């Protein structure tokens, strides 16, 4: 394990990861402006952070 | 009937905020109240 080197918890459940939910300086996610998934999360309610 | 509540804002219970910029109104899932 100490060879390889590699840290776990990195990938992304999905939509539903705790660290998705709140927002943090360490973890930076975005999308492209003025598309369908702006007006997707923009409209969603618990999607508000 | 219509009734006047009382509210003061502390942890995920009551979380107040100012009014929309965008859209001008209270956002989705949201409420007015007032505050002298």
């Amino acid at each position: 394990a100490f060879l390889v080197l590699d840290r776990p918890e990195e990938r992304i459940t999905g939509i539903n990861d705790p660290r998705l939910r709140n927002p943090s300086d360490k973890f930076i996610y975005a999308t492209v402006k003025q598309s369908s998934v702006d007006i997707y999360f923009r409209r969603q309610v618990e999607l508000s952070t | 009937d219509h009734l006047s509540i009382v509210t003061l804002e502390e942890a995920p219970f009551v979380i107040v905020e100012s009014v929309d910029p965008l859209s001008g109104t209270c956002m989705r899932n949201t409420v007015p109240c007032q505050k002298r």
